[PDB]
């Protein structure tokens, strides 16, 4: 700022390939944070 | 049927202890190979 | 993606649901008997929705209506298909039974006989509870209503084309068929009625679950439970 | 065949009750019973003990 | 080119399925145009996905792979095969385009297949000037970004 | 087609023998049937 | 001893027949009401 | 006699416009071979070692193989 | 091809959801008319 | 009141048919018991081995080649209401009616076929997720209920799925294909490729033990044939320029290097 | 998702062609419809054959506001494009 | 307000389970029959979004069925016999047949229904004078198009056509109509 | 609507305690 909803928090090679290779820094900082 | 015939064939010869098969040459088909239907040769 | 995103919030959203009406009645029963630990509010048990549903249906509301704002009525002519919170088949129901109660009397009055007073004062009795009962149609007696009423009138449509009224023979036989008229006409008209505007309710009770329903299911416990009730307890499950 | 397929998914009850139930386990024994009852006299021996 | 009769028997059945995929049931020419993008691609895709390893098909829901591919992540696929299909026309004697794809079989990638001339390099022969034309024609698509 | 004769097909895994000589015995029982048959064509592919 | 794996001392014979009938009896138009099957070994790997 | 035998000619042609199988899906409380539905299978006795050989020539008499 | 689905977290949970509802019937309507009793002077 | 009949006829037709064919069941079910000489046969062998046998067998136990049998038999010789229970109960089941899945050895029994696995689609609600899988699935089950599978011409399919090294044992491929052949209530056969690994003297004799089980498929159609870990048979067969530095083998002709050499580079740089 | 909006184009114009009577060359992308001779009774009649054409069902609330080819073509593309969900 | 925590400016209604599948994704709305096989529309897409067929075939045989469409009832063990005998005691061809008669009747009757629809266009068009009194002469687009989907229940025109007798306003329209839900007694129907 | 609402509420508060 519909339905409040919770993470997983688990990170694989997968996800990790996807957010390095096609999101920008700030996708990058949220994880982190 | 065909399999089943062989099959029943080869069976019957082998346990009471030529590979060759021919098909014939129809020219009047589609399939017809011309005598220069291949290329390049 | 931002397509399993959507099936996840609607299966945390019914999830939540389910658990709420399950939580209510629960509560009720435990309540009705003693057993509740006296911080209880028996008001908690008219909040049909969820808390946790309400809330976030209510913020998102906001969030829409404040981002997006950056005879005859003259005044609303389409009153009648308004959700007023009945059942449309309600004044109908009620308008068929004083007819019936009135010509029945009247009948059985200015002949003699004693059955159509009878019949139009008992379907009159029934058809009145169930125009009563339909006046709240999200409950559970608003749907119970429904089926009375259908049961009734399908029962005057019967004894209309299947055995006719006592008062209506004649000399002849052919004369004095049973054949459908108007009051066989009205309870009709009601029945379709009844079936086209909402009668869906109490979908639960049915015959039981076949052996040939639970053949592919993938529950052991519940397939052996239902062989144990039909009479196949003692079958060798290979499966 | 689709519609094959939409329809054998919807009916598993009622192609168990007519494969399985209506004749041997709903119709043959009333059969049976009426049938037995109406031959073999009024006795005892013959109306209850038997069958 | 380089093909042979099992080549071209299995590409017409391949034809058949691509052009199934579009309501139809005759094949066109750009269905067997697909079959050629659809076996490369699904070569490539293949060999990458293969293990917990994974990162580059874009459509199968779970974590990795988003459902819709969002649409900022479309429109630079867009100008990456954009600037490579133009790059490819203005370079004299390149190889010639006969068909230009932006995410096929989902894949965040795009694609441009190239037909090339058997009977000018036969199989063996590589000059200078193609060479050179190439390596500007495999960074365009990144200048062009 | 142009050698007005009879067109033999068969491949040559089909002579490998789990049985000993049983695949010379089949070599002599397919050069008899074509030689009973002459003149044709005895093509075998998987010839290696 | 018996359920040794395939590749065993045999040609398709003899522990091959003996594993088919144990599954077979196991598994084919078993009645087996009660029947358990203990097994007893050491290097359980082996097993086909 | 017509009308009594036009009857018969008319299941005749309803049965032959079935002409076999296709459009009639698989079923599974009526498979095709009946053992399988009447679970019939061999015993202990009865079974000798020089009948599989006859066993055979019924088989190839039954495909139609005329070697025998 | 298929994706490595069983070493996901919404795949799993789906997964479990969708197999436990197609079991058996799970909606009791009926049993809510407790709730229309709670005062009663009887 | 012509039309209250119509349920009743409908009744007696679908009654009638199926009591002909049960009646074609329990005619061929009863000629094919076994006659009399079977019979006695089954009575004599248990007098013979289900007592005698065993009995004997504990004397043996008990007392431990024609002289052993000699002693054994000397010595031991020497030193040796149907309906009641129903009541007493008191004053003291056709399996294929629930259960229509079964393993069967088909065709040839002088292969285990699998009739009608208990599964559906709703197994596996993975696959309702997954695009790719829709339509290869679809037409198999369009086909196979439209009658038309059993003369269509036969497919080779293959299923890969990334590593397995999980704490469990489930196989969505087995399971996806076992939910495809009990939807549609088909035959399903089933076989493991490693059990053909087997080599010696190199004669690989499970390539031909294979044939065997390809043409016997061929025979019970219309059916399924599931083959896991084909990577088990199907591996890569037997250039290396390390001969020519340090052994000087060099037995090739130079043009032949040469044209080597160019259709490597250009294949490396261009395809 | 995505729709070839070219195609989509090219349809809806030789639809409007065959049922005006007029030909395909002055059907242009942005030309109106009262133009081109269309009066409200016919204006209704080209959505029926668009809609018997591409098969699909137009939502009215947007199809009260059509007056040029131009939405014709995108009102059909953005409903072919929602089709799955 | 009931709500003793929680309530937003709308009152909550208790959705319930859907009672019947949707149409399937090859039919329109209206009476012309669908297409034999494949839908129109599939070829202006990408084939890697059409996979949406299959999958709304999945959707409707065997994965998402209401439990309401699975209820053993009376009337339902005797439909069975009527749908068994259509599907394995009657033979294809005549099957196929009795399709192509029956899809030439419904394209006649579509026919018919479009023509009577435009007709009514004109008289509501028409009607709208008398109400205004003076200029108003249009009709209205969305109410032809919600007519040709039978989206109006039959109470719906009659007030429309009321409104517009006597106000014009040829631009207010009726809600729209909801779907009938599948109709159950007990074990019965 | 709802005119024995509080009245039915209060009553059973009072009543069944
Ligand atoms: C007050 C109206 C009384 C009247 O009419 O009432 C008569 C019937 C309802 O009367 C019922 O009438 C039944 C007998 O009806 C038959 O007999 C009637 C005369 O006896 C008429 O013929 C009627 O068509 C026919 O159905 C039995 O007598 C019921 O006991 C009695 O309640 O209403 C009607 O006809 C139905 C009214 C038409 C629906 C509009
Ligand atoms: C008048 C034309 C009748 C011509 C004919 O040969 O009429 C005889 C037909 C039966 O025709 C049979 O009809 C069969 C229909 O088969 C087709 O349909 C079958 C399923 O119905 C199978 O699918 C089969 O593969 C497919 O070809 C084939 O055409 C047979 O050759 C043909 O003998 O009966 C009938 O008219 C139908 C009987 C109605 C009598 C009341
Ligand atoms: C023609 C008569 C008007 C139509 C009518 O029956 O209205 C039917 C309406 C329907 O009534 C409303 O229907 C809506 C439809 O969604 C909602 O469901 C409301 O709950 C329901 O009250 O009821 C009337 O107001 C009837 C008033 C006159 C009664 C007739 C007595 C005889
Ligand atoms: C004639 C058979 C009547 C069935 C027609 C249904 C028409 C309909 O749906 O209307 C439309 C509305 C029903 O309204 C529906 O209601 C639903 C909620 O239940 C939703 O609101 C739907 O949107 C709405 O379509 O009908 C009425 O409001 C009631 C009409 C009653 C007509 C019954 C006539 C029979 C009475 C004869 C008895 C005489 C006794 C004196
Ligand atoms: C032995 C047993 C015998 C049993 C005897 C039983 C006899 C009692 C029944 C007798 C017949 C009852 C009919 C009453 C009809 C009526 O009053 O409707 C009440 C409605 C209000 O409806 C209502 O309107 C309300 C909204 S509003 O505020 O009124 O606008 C809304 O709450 C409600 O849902 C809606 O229905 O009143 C109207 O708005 C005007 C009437 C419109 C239709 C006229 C038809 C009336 C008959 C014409 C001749
Ligand atoms: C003795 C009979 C006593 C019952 C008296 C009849 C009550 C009145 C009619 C019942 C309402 C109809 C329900 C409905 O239409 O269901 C949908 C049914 C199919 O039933 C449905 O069929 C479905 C399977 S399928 O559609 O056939 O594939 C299945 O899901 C569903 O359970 C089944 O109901 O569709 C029909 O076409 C029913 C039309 C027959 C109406 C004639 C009634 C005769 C009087």
């Amino acid at each position: 700022q519909d339905i409040t909803i919770f993470g997983n928090d688990f990170l694989n090679l997968k996800t990790i390939n996807y957010l390095s290779l096609y999101n920008s820094k700030n996708k990058i900082l949220l994880q982190l944070m | 049927k065909f399999r089943r015939q062989e099959f029943i064939r080869y069976r019957r010869e082998m346990l009471h202890v030529t590979p060759a098969r021919e098909v014939r040459i129809d020219t009047g088909s589609p399939d017809f190979i011309k005598w220069d239907d291949i290329n390049g040769i | 993606g931002d397509r399993m995103s959507r099936r996840l919030e609607d299966i945390n959203k019914a999830e939540r649901q389910r658990v709420w009406d399950a939580m209510r009645v629960a509560a009720a029963h435990r309540y009705a008997s003693g057993q509740m630990p006296a911080w209880f509010d028996p008001e908690w048990l008219q909040q049909e929705e969820a808390p946790l549903n309400a809330m976030d249906r209510m913020r998102g509301e906001q969030r829409r209506i404040e981002e997006q704002q950056q005879w005859w009525r003259e005044d609303d002519p389409y009153w009648p298909l308004r959700d007023w919170g009945d059942h449309p088949m309600r004044w109908w129901t009620l308008a068929f039974a004083a007819i019936m109660a009135a010509g029945g009397l009247a009948t059985s009055v200015a002949t003699g006989y004693v059955e159509p007073v009878q019949a139009g004062l008992g379907a009159g009795a029934l058809l009145a509870l169930a125009g009563a009962a339909m006046s709240d149609a999200r409950c559970v007696p608003g749907a119970l209503g429904v089926k009375l009423a259908w049961a009734v009138c399908a029962l005057i449509v019967l004894k209309e084309v299947s055995v006719g009224w006592q008062h209506k023979r004649k000399r002849r036989l052919a004369a004095s068929a049973p054949r459908l008229e108007l009051t066989g006409l009205a309870a009709a008209a009601l029945c379709a009625g009844y079936m086209l505007t909402d009668m869906s309710g109490m979908g639960e009770v049915a015959l039981p679950p076949n052996p040939g329903a639970v053949f592919k299911s993938p529950d052991v416990a519940y397939r052996a439970s239902v062989w144990q009730k039909w009479g196949y307890g003692q079958v060798q499950m290979r499966v | 065949g689709e519609r094959i397929w939409a329809w054998r998914n919807r009916s598993e009850n009622e192609r168990w009750f007519w494969e399985v139930f209506a004749w041997d386990r709903l119709i043959f024994p009333i059969l049976v019973i009426v049938a037995w009852e109406y031959l073999v006299p009024n006795h005892l021996v013959w109306a209850v003990l038997a069958p | 080119a380089g093909f042979t009769g099992a080549d071209v028997m299995g590409l017409m059945a391949r034809a058949a399925r691509m052009a199934a995929r579009q309501g139809r049931h005759a094949i066109t020419e750009d269905d067997i145009y697909a079959a050629m993008e659809n076996k490369t691609m699904e070569a490539t895709l293949e060999a990458s996905t293969a293990g917990d390893g994974g990162g580059l098909v874009g459509g199968e829901g779970v974590e990795g792979s988003p459902d819709p591919i969002p649409p900022q992540l479309r429109r630079a696929v867009s100008v990456y095969e954009a600037g490579k299909a133009l790059l490819a026309y203005i370079t004299p004697d390149y190889e010639e385009i006969a068909r230009v794809s932006v995410c096929p079989l989902n894949v965040l990638t795009g694609f441009t297949l190239f037909v090339e001339d058997e009977d000018k390099n036969v199989n063996a022969i590589l000059t200078r000037s193609e060479l050179e034309g190439r390596m500007v024609v495999h960074l365009a698509g990144r200048c062009a970004e | 087609a142009e050698g007005g004769v009879r067109m033999f097909t068969c491949s040559g895994t089909d002579f490998y023998d789990v049985y000993s000589g049983v695949g010379a015995r089949r070599v002599r029982e397919t050069f008899d049937r074509l030689r009973n048959a002459a003149p044709a064509i005895l093509f075998i592919d998987e010839f290696d | 001893a018996m359920g040794a794996a395939r590749g065993a001392q045999a040609s398709g014979d003899e522990s091959a027949s003996i594993i088919n009938e144990l599954l077979v009896q196991m598994d084919g138009f078993e009645d087996n009401r009660g029947i358990v099957v203990l097994g007893a070994t050491n290097r359980p790997g082996a097993i086909d | 006699a017509a009308v009594a035998a036009g009857w018969h000619l008319a299941s005749f042609a309803l049965n032959l416009a079935f002409w076999g199988v296709e459009g009639m899906p698989p079923d599974r409380y009526w498979p095709t071979s009946p053992r399988i539905r009447l679970q019939i299978r061999p015993g202990r006795y009865g079974n000798m070692d020089g009948g599989q050989r006859v066993y055979m020539d019924y088989l190839a008499r039954s495909e139609g193989v005329p070697l025998n | 091809c298929l994706p490595n689905i069983h070493t996901s977290n919404i795949l799993n949970f789906t997964k479990n959801y969708e197999i436990f509802k197609s079991a058996k019937d799970t909606s009791n309507f009926g049993k809510k008319i407790i709730l229309n009793e709670m005062q009663n002077l009887t | 009141q012509k039309m209250v009949a119509f349920p009743i006829l409908l009744s007696l037709s679908h009654l009638l048919h199926r009591r002909i064919l049960y009646l074609f069941d329990t005619l061929f079910s009863t000629i094919t018991q076994p006659d009399t000489d079977l019979i006695a046969r089954q009575e004599k062998g248990t007098l013979f081995w289900d007592i005698w046998a065993d009995f004997l067998v504990t004397a043996a136990d008990y007392y431990n080649e024609q002289n052993s049998l000699i002693e054994n038999i000397s010595n031991d010789f020497d030193n040796l209401n149907k309906i009641k229970p129903y009541f007493e109960a008191y004053f003291s089941l056709n399996r294929w009616s629930v259960n229509q899945f079964i393993t069967y050895q088909s065709w040839h029994s002088h292969l285990f076929i699998d009739y009608h696995p208990p599964k559906t689609f709703s197994h596996i609600p993975a696959l309702k997720y997954n695009s790719i899988l829709q339509q290869p699935i679809g037409s198999l089950v369009c086909q196979i209920y439209s009658g038309l599978f059993n003369k269509q011409i036969s497919k080779n399919i293959l299923l890969v799925n990334p590593k397995t090294t999980s704490n469990n044992l489930v196989d969505y491929n087995v399971l996806l294909i076992q939910a495809l052949a009990g939807e549609t209530e088909m035959k399903i056969i089933t076989d493991n490729a490693q059990r053909y690994a087997l080599v010696n003297r190199g004669f690989a004799i499970g390539i031909k033990l294979l044939r065997e089980v390809f043409d016997a498929i061929a025979l019970n159609t219309p059916c399924i044939f599931l083959l896991e870990d084909i990577h088990a048979i199907g591996e890569r067969r037997p250039n290396g320029s390390f001969k020519e530095d340090f052994f000087g083998s060099q037995r090739d002709e130079v043009h032949e290097k040469n044209q080597v050499v160019y259709q490597l580079t250009r294949h490396a740089i261009t395809h | 998702a995505a729709v070839d909006k070219a195609k989509v184009l090219e349809d809806v114009r030789s639809i409007i062609s065959t049922q005006l009577g007029t030909e395909l060359e002055k059907v242009a992308p942005e030309a109106k419809f009262v133009d081109l001779g269309a009066d409200s009774l016919d204006t209704v009649e080209i959505m029926m054959a668009l809609e018997e054409k591409f098969e699909i069902a137009l939502e009215e609330e947007g199809a009260e506001k059509i007056a040029t080819v131009q939405d014709a073509a995108d009102m059909i593309a953005a409903q072919i494009a929602a089709k799955g969900n | 307000t009931s709500a003793p925590f929680i309530s937003p400016m709308t009152p909550y209604v208790p959705e319930e389970e859907p009672t019947r599948t949707p149409p399937s994704i090859k039919d329109t709305g209206t009476l012309r029959p669908a297409s034999e096989w494949y839908p129109q529309w599939m070829q202006y897409r990408r084939r890697e979004d059409n996979y949406v067929f299959w999958q709304d075939k999945f959707m409707r045989c065997s994965t998402d069925i209401p439990w309401a469409e699975k209820r053993w009832t009376l009337f339902s063990t005797v439909w069975y016999l009527v749908q068994q005998l259509r599907f394995v005691g009657t033979p294809p061809a005549l099957r196929y047949v009795a399709f192509l008669g029956w899809r030439a009747l419904m394209f006649q009757v579509y026919a018919a229904h479009k023509a009577l629809v435009l007709w009514q266009c004109k008289l509501d068009a028409g009607l709208a004078r008398i109400g205004s009194g003076g200029a108003t002469a249009t009709f209205s687009k969305t109410m032809a198009l919600r007519r040709l989907h039978w989206r109006n229940s039959p109470l719906a025109e009659a007030l429309y056509a009321l409104n517009l007798y006597k106000t014009g306003r040829v631009h207010l329209l009726p809600p729209v109509a909801k779907p009938i839900p599948r109709p159950t007694f007990f074990w019965l129907f | 609507f709802g005119t024995y609402y509080f009245l039915q509420k209060l009553l059973s508060k009072y009543l069944d305690v």
